[PDB]
RNA sequence: ACCUCGGGUGGGCACUCUAAGGAGACUGCCGGUGACAAACCGGAGGAAGGUGGGGAUGACGUCAAGUCAUCAUGGCCCUUACGGCCAGGGCUACACACGUGCUACAAUGGUCGGUACAAAGGGUUGCCAAGCCGCGAGGUGGAGCUAAUCCCAUAAAACCGAUCGUAGUCCGGAUCGCAGUCUGCAACUCGACUGCGUGAAGUCGGAAUCGCUAGUAAUCGUGAAUCAGAAUGUCACGGUG
């Protein structure tokens, strides 16, 4: 199972609602590993017409989580995708 | 520069004004806008009217000025 | 004379040949790896037998006597049709398609 | 101007023990060529152990001690009259001062192989025949000319 | 302009149009195994075409403003565009940092 | 058992020091320590910390350094070792402390900020 | 344990690493100093000691500072053109003067042959491997890949051996002749690189004048944005110090 969103306090919000929605079925699901976070650095410029020195720099996160199953047994977690998907999670699926 | 693989480059408007117009010889001057394109053996002796930006300038075409584009002998920039 | 110029001594062998004007140093490497003459002896420690294979290189290449000859012609055959690139050459401007309102001092002197 | 300034260590000499050869080595070293400097300094150091038998850390001992000056200048301007006033080299700072006279003539000894410009440096300065050693005693020279301005307007 | 946006509208219907017969004509020069007389003749149905067909000529301008220098193509507005409408939290994802 | 797990970082470096009781066995990467690090004053600033606590003949020593610089690593193996040096207890800790090798050092490289080209230099004008 | 000796494999959750959540530092404690009051100077412990280092954050205002050509708008003019459409040319012209920037002027170097260690980032309209043919830039070839997996992708300086003997040079590389490949409908004015040849000025640079207090100056590489193609600039990350 992987995730994709862009503010830890979604992403690392909804693994507990995985992960005890998960092992309540009986299915043996582990912790959850962190990922490698992409950073994007956006250097634009600020003035209208030209100042050059006066500039200002972004920056654009992405957090990845990936969870881990033991026994696979359980469909209820296929049917509570639209549950555990909020705002803006994807959940690519690989239910090892 | 225009390697070797693709060999040639003339215009095709330019050459049925230039092969048809090999057949009824050299009585007028070639009026042309095009400079992309070179100068072959298959024109050796014309006459064109270049176009130098703002007008049309002639070419004496001789068999030594096989390989340059036309290019090279309408101006573009004064200094007098 | 010697190689068709006088050629230094205490040297080694593919930068004595270097001076031989048509030659350059990748060309020197070969001519020493076709005939055989070692570059890490001197032109001193040599025979006087091989220079001929030596000389018989330089009747194969060209000779600066005739090499500025012919490179002449080369810029005046651009020159006598009147192109673009010896309209310039004419003159004294750069050639290649550099920058002419500054700093091309080297082809118009101090 | 708070006075602000800490003191740094640098101390490290393990292939022959010592600690005034390693600070005289930061003095050699140009943009951080530490391991190319380091070849020299130890490259003019066997050629004086080939040339004297004594260990040639204490030609290097005398050699600073023949360079290494004792008053200098100070031009402190009154503001309205340019004065010149020699002063007492403090002890701290007379060590770096004959060290980087003494790298910059051998820079322009004009000799060939370059451990050798600095080996010839450090014989001349056992004995005061040197070009560092003819700067030192110039310098010396200047001071008493300037003794007059030691304490009055200074 | 607006007169501008408008005549390179139309140059992305134009490249969008033919699209697949420049694959093909670009196939077959682009073979070692092709013959030169199959290449001659395909040379002939490239400049018989309108010229405004290929992506040099389509030029990336800003989708709201038009203004074309200052473009990125993670997003599709321009130097100066970008900056009020990220600091009213319109783009997801993106903060200042350091 | 006795053996003993030591880390050390410095300038971006990571060494996996490890040591047990042996005779002078110095190995590195599957290297020597003379091969691994060639022609420097490091080869003994390696050995500083250990010739200090008077136990250069009486241990093992096993290290793995990943990342870093050439003459980083030689310092990640320095303060890698003194923290694997007292695991055994605090009777050489007065002994390093004083001998300012404990401490990690914090000097870490500045980034480029705008206007200038450097981290601090600055283009001239008139 | 296994191995074919590659964490290759079974395996392990010790670790490094990754990223979530926490503790830690407050002049806290010791001494002296002050009105013993703010504070100050020393001291112990401690990964860190006196706002630990860096960054974002710039008050009331100034210069009718800059921008009507980013956009928005009051007014004023054009509306058979001061608006539209399409070819070629142009902004890259060129006795000169000023601003920043890169190489150099050599022996702490120059070549040749081996050999050692990074971070950070981009890639399913793309990366484009192995093999393969080319003096070389490349051409075939098509894998793997939607990314801690695959590719970009070989870090360079350092080290080791050799020659080079300080000569306008085995220095320097401008110019220029000739021959090629790549993108694009198209390299003439006007692209970038490659081969071969030629080899300049330059022997550390007046009066003057600027940058910097520590992982800093100085020096060596790498990546990204824009982008069919095209960086000595801009932004960004590390070595040695
Ligand atoms: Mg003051
Ligand atoms: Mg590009």
């Amino acid at each position: 199972i992987r995730l994709k969103a862009f503010d830890h306090r979604l992403i690392d919000q909804s693994t507990q609602e995985i992960v005890e929605t998960a092992k309540r079925t009986g299915a043996q699901v582990r912790g959850p590993i962190p990922l490698p976070t992409r950073k994007e650095r956006f250097t634009v410029l600020i003035s209208p017409h030209v100042n050059k020195d006066a500039r200002d720099q972004y920056e654009i996160r992405t957090h990845k989580r990936v969870l881990d199953i033991v026994q696979p047994t359980d469909k209820t977690v296929d049917a509570l995708m639209k549950l555990d998907l909020a705002a803006g999670v994807e959940v690519q699926i690989s239910l090892g | 520069p225009r390697s070797l693989k693709k060999g040639p480059f003339i215009d095709l408007h330019l050459l049925k004004k230039v092969e048809v117009a090999v057949e009824k010889n050299d009585r007028k001057p070639i009026k042309t806008w095009s400079r992309r394109s070179m100068i072959l053996p298959h024109m050796v002796g014309l006459t064109i009217a270049v176009h130098n930006g703002r007008q049309h300038v002639p070419v004496l075409v001789n068999e030594d000025m096989v390989g340059h584009k036309l290019g090279e002998f309408a101006a573009t920039r004064t200094y007098r | 004379r010697i190689a068709g110029v006088n050629i230094p001594d205490n040297k080694h062998t593919v930068i004595s040949l270097t001076y031989i004007y048509g030659v350059g140093r990748t060309t020197a490497q070969s001519i020493c790896a076709a005939t055989g003459v070692n570059p890490a002896a001197k032109i001193k420690d040599l025979s006087d037998e091989q220079i001929d294979q030596l000389r018989n290189e330089v009747a194969k290449i060209t000779t600066e006597g005739d090499l500025r000859r012919e490179i002449n012609m080369n810029i005046k055959r651009l020159m006598d049709l009147g192109c673009y690139r010896g309209l310039r050459h004419r003159r004294g401007l750069p050639v290649r398609g550099q920058r002419t309102k500054t700093n091309a001092r080297t082809r118009k002197g101090p | 101007r708070r006075r602000v300034a800490a003191k740094r260590e640098v101390l490290a000499d393990p292939k022959y023990g010592s600690q005034i050869l390693a600070k005289f080595m930061n003095h050699v070293m140009e943009s951080g060529k530490k391991a190319v400097a380091e070849r020299i300094v130890y490259g003019a150091l066997d050629k004086v152990k080939e040339r004297g038998k004594a260990d040639p850390l204490e030609t290097f001992e005398k050699a600073l001690d023949a360079i290494a000056p004792l008053v200098e200048v100070k031009s402190r301007r009154v503001g309205g009259a340019t004065y010149q006033v020699p002063v007492e080299v403090r002890p701290s700072r007379r060590n770096a001062l004959a060290m980087r006279w003494l790298v910059d003539f051998a820079r322009k000894r004009g000799e060939k192989s370059m451990a050798l410009r600095l080996a010839g440096e450090l014989l001349d300065a056992a004995e005061g025949k040197g070009a560092a050693v003819k700067k030192r005693e110039d310098v010396h020279r200047m001071a008493e000319a300037n003794k007059a301005f030691s304490h009055y307007r200074f | 302009k607006e007169s501008m946006k408008n005549r390179e509208l139309k140059r992305q219907l134009t490249v969008a149009k033919y699209a697949k017969k420049r694959a093909e004509l670009k196939a077959i020069i682009a073979n070692p195994n092709s013959s030169a007389e199959e290449r001659w003749n395909a040379q002939v149905a490239l400049q018989k075409q309108p010229r405004d067909a290929s992506a040099s000529r389509l030029r990336n301008r800003c989708r709201l403003t038009g203004r074309p220098h200052g473009f990125y193509r993670k997003f599709g507005l321009s130097r100066n565009k970008l900056r009020e409408a990220a600091m009213r939290g319109d783009v997801p994802g993106l903060v200042k940092a350091s | 058992a006795t053996q003993n797990y030591g880390t050390g970082r410095r300038k971006t470096a990571t060494a996996r020091v490890f040591l047990r009781p042996g005779t002078g066995k110095i190995s590195i990467n599957n290297r020597g320590l003379d091969q691994f690090f060639g022609r420097e004053t490091a080869r003994m600033v390696v050995r500083q910390p250990l010739e200090l606590t008077e136990t250069v003949e009486k241990f093992d020593i096993f290290v793995t350094v990943v990342g870093g610089g050439v003459s980083g690593q030689a310092g990640a193996i320095r303060h890698g070792i003194t923290r694997a040096l007292i695991e055994y207890d605090e009777t050489l800790r007065s002994s390093l402390r004083k001998a300012g090798y404990v401490t990690r050092d914090a000097r870490e490289v500045e980034r480029k900020k705008v206007g200038l080209r450097k981290a601090r230099k600055r283009p001239q004008y008139s």
